[PDB]
RNA sequence: GACUCAACACGGGGAAACUCACUAGUUUAAGACAUUGGAUGGUGAUGCAUGGCCGUUUUUAGUUCGUGAAUGAUUUGUCUGGUUAAUUCCGAUAACGAACGAGAUCUUAACCUGCUAAUUAGCGGCGAGUACACUGUACUUGCUGCUUCUUAGAGGAACAUUGUGUGUCUAACACAAGGAAGUUUAAGGCAACAACAGGUCUGUGAUGUCCUUAGAUGAACUAGGCUGCACGCGUGCUACACUGAUAUAUAUAACGAGUAAAAUAUGCUUGCAUACUUUUCCUCCGCCGAAAGGCGUAGGUAAUCUUUAUCAAUAUAUAUCGUGAUGGGGAUAGAUUAUUGCAAUUAUUAAUCUUGAACGAGGAAUGCCUAGUAAGCAUGAUUCAUCAGAUUGUGCUGACUACGUCCCUGCCCUUUGUACACA
């Protein structure tokens, strides 16, 4: 299934900023996701908020490279 | 003259000038060879 | 095998509630013994339609036809000439080439609407214009439709 | 044969000049214009042969003309 | 008394008409617009009926047939590309070109997005051909919009 | 009132036009009509030679049509409507009473 | 080829190789003893 | 009072109203056992057990048949009424039942509720079959 | 014209007058311009002069830049390896950072916003009932509470979601559950870098150059071939049967597409000239005729009329037959009734009958096949004056199977050897 590089760099780009108000949830998470993008197709607005998920489930448990 | 109103000889293309390939469908008279390339300026798309 | 198990309410008004084919053999059966109509001759070297090519071979199919077309008028309120032919359409195999449907012969199905029409059971009227069944005929096949329906329940 | 009247001739010359735009079809067997009760087939000739003598310019496209009086045109033409 | 269905495709003829014409009247300027000069187009549209990427296209084939050299005139109309606003430009001529042997030569910058759909309605295209002493030039001309947002381009303020 | 077009917005602009003009006048209009989008399709081949792999590719006419009614005066409403209408869009104006 | 006649379970199959007959004049037979394919009573 | 709900899977369509009465559920103008395949009426026979004859002998459900073939429509016809059962139950008759009636109706199956997606793609290129080619030659 | 994929139901090519670039022939100037001077057109030649277009490599994943780095052609980036729809990424990295191609995005089917409503659509209610139930029903005719249901405007849902697991514990994928949606939910269209001496100047008043022009290589007119065959090779249709040959009855859809002329009368003497409606599409009707087809007509420039509360078929049930090339089979020609076409003869199209070939499921071999899909069954559109057995759009019958691999084949990378570079 994978992804490309824009994914990528996006989740990179994402979460430096408001990380606090993102939260464990897979629904929350793609909310907040929505609302700070600006990008106006939502299939791939869901596909990056779900990296956005599988990369805050890697959080508090060991270095995450970044962030 | 022998000119008819019937067959393949009752009209021609009305760009291309050759009568061969003429679809009318819809009434258009038009050689389907220009057709390929009008097209677009008529306005009539290629989607799926 | 004929019969067979209801869960649901009947009603038992028309003939909507009894099956196809046993009423049109029982209504053949009953056309047969009260001679209203002729056979008739003329139908006889004729085959049913152009695509079947060949004879039905059952000595009654005329009677079958007289009794479906009142089915089928019942069953819509307005129909036409050619509504038999597509209902009756058959395969027609035009030797090497391919099946296509064709309808039946318009002649035949024409007389036997001329023939119901002078028993009276179907009227013609401007308004409406397809063939419908009049208000005699409406009870006549109920009595009918209720008529079999008590033999064949118990 | 098919010889011209000089009618005819006169007739397309001041239906120029008065139109002062003027298209007269790459099709030659039509008995009659929509714009003009004149056969077409005297027409194209004088047409060509006009643009031929350096009076009228033809933009030119399939199955039109688009023929338009030249501002030194209708002087040669009056007469 | 004409049905929409025939009415449509009456006017699809029509504007088949109108693309041509305004292709061969609108050679000494850009485009300057359509009326729903001008009087004399008016008078002959009514008798027969009863930035600017096509400029800039028009522009280069003038500067090919008047015998101006390919590459000076390709570098020119693109430097007014590049300060008309248009991220970049897709300039390919074909034909000839002085030799017996058929080349081209592809001048590429920037993004040049080539293919699907989104490309297709950003990007809006230019292709004019013309004649020549023993052949025909042909010129092709991809200007592309400045982008809605490109769903591609991502970035967080 | 009933208009028809080929593309989606410059209709739905009008009849936003046509249902803000509805409420501002108070009339006995009726609701939206949605009448099923007609597509009309036509065949042609690619390949002008009769060598290749025959192609084959369809356009598709993607025709409109929706339907209002209005109980008022014709001469407004023909006016409202040539005031914020486009080009691209054609209408045939229907009365009602009741 | 066949060489069955009409001169001499109750299924069709069954008695036509009972009796060396023909599939209709086994049906037939059948009829007779009793008084396209069915299930049975 | 009356409900009425909708059943579609493949191209048949069905429009089922369920109305309080004696037990008329009648497919428009035919009954339910005069179709003539009983095979299918095994199928529409199906339903009618797991909820219950003296519960639908207190209402009547009035059933359209509109297109699709014998399969398509039966599945629509089923898809209708297990609808209209699970609708009625919900707003007129009993809400206690309708839990456990929906439980064991998806036990049972999937596609007696809701039906299936499945249906007939665009034809693409290269043969007669949908997934077919000619027979290049060599 | 075209010669493996990349031709051989292709040139839209289902060829009765031109039509056709061809033939037996007959005509015209219709050679613009300033006897004569003097050109356009051309289906003549050249796709080995071209453009555009296309068909391939090639539906795969490759190409390039800036800088840097390692006499030169050049190398790196563009990669040991792990995953994938793909240099798609993770990662070690003389590389780092960028552009493309990939991606992504969208129709349609698909679930929902008891949103949003009603034309030409649906669900109800009552004004009068046709007959029965019983303390509403199958069917009409007139009006309107309402719009999930006939339809659709935007939007949302779906993201390996969650949980049990593998993985360099990073990038990944498996099962199950919620869920219509777990191979991107699936078919599609856009198709680069670069090339073919592939096709097309027979598609263009797009097209250079050599060629014709009064006895035309311009145009028009009578007849003919492409439809003939000693034969060979492709795409397809019908079949070789009893799950079948055949007749009756009922249960049935989507895409659909649809309006410079007929006839009347007058003059002259059926023909020409003149004016009136619109006859110039599908057609429902009532008849004529088995049928074809005709007659005077409803409707409609179209969810209204064809016609779609319905257009087919394999099925469903009973019947003649009951596996014998048979009555299966329908090649063949003969007798003809009507339409299409001023022209059906090389019997187009066609309702009827007779005529009765092989065919016991097809060898060496090959093509297509991963789920409304194989396969079978049909239907609409195109070119149409008439004619699908062609191509395409759609629906029905819903299967046998994997869920991966390089052993065959076609492509790709790396390494290596070359005396190959038109490779």
């Amino acid at each position: 299934r994978v992804r490309t590089k824009t994914i990528k760099r996006a989740a990179r780009q994402i979460v430096e900023k408001y990380y606090a108000k993102l939260t464990l949830d897979f629904q929350i998470n793609k909310k907040i996701t929505e609302e700070v993008a600006i990008i106006p197709s939502k299939r791939m607005k869901n596909k990056v908020a779900g990296f956005v998920t599988h990369l805050m489930k890697r959080i508090q448990k060991g270095p995450v490279r970044g962030i | 003259v022998h000119p008819k109103k019937y067959g393949q000889g009752s009209r021609q293309c009305r760009v291309c000038s050759n009568k061969h390939a003429i679809i009318r469908k819809y009434n258009i008279n038009i050689c389907r060879q220009c057709f390929r390339e009008r097209a677009d300026i008529i306005g009539f798309k290629k989607y799926r | 095998r004929l019969l067979e198990p209801v869960p649901f309410v009947k009603t038992n008004n028309c003939i909507k509630d009894v099956d196809a084919d046993l009423f049109i053999r029982s209504y053949a059966t009953h056309l047969k013994l009260h001679n209203k109509i002729t056979y008739p001759k003329w139908c006889t070297f004729v085959k049913t339609g152009k695509g079947r090519k060949l004879a039905p071979l059952n000595e009654d199919w005329y009677f079958i036809r007289a009794s479906s077309i009142l089915r089928r008028l019942y069953l819509h309120p307005d129909i036409g000439v050619g509504f038999l032919r597509r209902q009756f359409s058959s395969k027609q195999r035009r030797g090497v080439a391919p099946n296509h449907t064709s309808l039946a012969s318009g002649k035949i199905l024409r007389s036997i609407l001329q023939q119901l029409e002078n028993l009276g059971y179907v009227e013609q009227n401007p308004k409406k214009k397809g063939r419908r069944l009049t208000t005699k005929g409406e009870n006549a096949i109920n009595n009918f439709a209720r008529y079999i329906n008590k033999k064949v329940y118990n | 044969y098919s010889y011209i009247p000089k009618q005819n001739k006169k007739l397309i010359y001041e239906y120029l000049f008065k139109e002062g735009v003027i298209v007269v079809e790459k099709d030659a067997k039509i008995p009659r214009h929509p714009h003009l009760n004149v056969p077409n087939l005297h027409i194209m000739m004088t047409l060509k042969s006009l643009k031929s003598r350096n009076y009228v310019e033809e933009k030119y496209n399939w199955k039109h003309q688009y023929f338009i009086l030249n501002n030194e045109g209708i002087e040669y033409l009056r007469e | 008394p004409i049905s929409k269905k025939r009415k449509f495709i009456n006017d699809g003829v029509f504007q088949a008409e109108l693309n041509e014409f305004l292709a061969r009247i609108l050679a000494e300027d850009g485009y300057s617009g359509v009326e729903v000069r001008i009087r004399e187009l008016t008078s002959l549209v009514q008798k027969r009926f009863f930035l600017c990427a096509m400029a800039q296209a028009e522009s280069l084939r003038y500067k090919l047939l008047k015998g101006l050299a390919v590459r000076r005139a390709c570098y020119g109309v693109l430097r007014h590309i590049m300060e008309s606003g248009a991220k970049g430009c897709e300039v390919i001529v074909s034909g000839k070109l002085r030799a017996q042997r058929a080349k081209s030569m592809k001048f590429r910058d920037g993004y040049l997005i080539s293919t699907g759909e989104p490309s297709k309605r950003f990007v809006n295209t230019a292709t004019r051909s013309a004649q020549l002493k023993q052949g025909v030039l042909g010129i092709k001309v991809k200007i592309m919009l400045p982008t809605s947002i490109l769903p591609d381009n991502i970035s967080v303020l | 009132i009933a208009l028809t077009s080929k593309n989606l917005r410059a209709i739905e602009k009008v009849c936003s036009d046509i249902m803000k003009g509805a409420k501002e006048k108070n009339l006995n209009v009726s609701g939206p009509v949605r009448l099923p989008v007609k597509t009309l399709r036509i065949t042609t081949r690619k390949s002008p030679c009769g060598e290749g792999t025959n192609t084959w590719d369809r356009f598709e006419l993607r025709i409109y049509k929706r339907l209002i009614d209005l109980y008022s005066q014709c001469e407004v409403v023909t006016q409202m409507t040539s005031i914020n209408i486009d080009p691209v869009v054609e209408v045939e104006v229907i009365i009602t009473d009741s | 080829k066949l060489n069955h006649a009409v001169f001499i379970v109750i299924t069709p199959s069954a008695i036509a190789e009972k009796y060396k007959v023909n599939l209709s004049v086994a049906r037939a037979v059948i009829n007779h003893l009793a008084d396209s394919q069915k299930l049975y009573t | 009072k009356r409900v009425q709900t909708f059943g579609k899977k493949k191209t048949a369509v069905a429009v089922a109203t369920v109305t309080n009465g004696k037990g008329l559920i009648k497919l428009n103008g035919k009954n339910l056992d005069l179709v003539e395949p009983y095979i299918l009426k095994t199928k529409v026979y199906e339903p009618l057990w797991l909820i219950g004859s003296g519960k639908l002998k207190n209402l009547d459900i009035r059933i359209r048949v509109k297109g699709g073939g014998q399969t398509s429509q039966i599945y629509a016809i089923r898809q209708a009424i297990g609808k209209g059962i699970i609708s009625y139950y919900q707003k007129y008759v009993d809400e206690s039942t309708k839990k456990e009636l929906k439980d064991v109706l998806l036990r049972y199956d999937r596609s007696l509720l809701v039906g299936d997606t499945r249906r007939c793609e665009p034809k693409k290129f290269g043969g007669k079959g949908a997934r077919a080619r000619y027979q290049k030659s060599y």
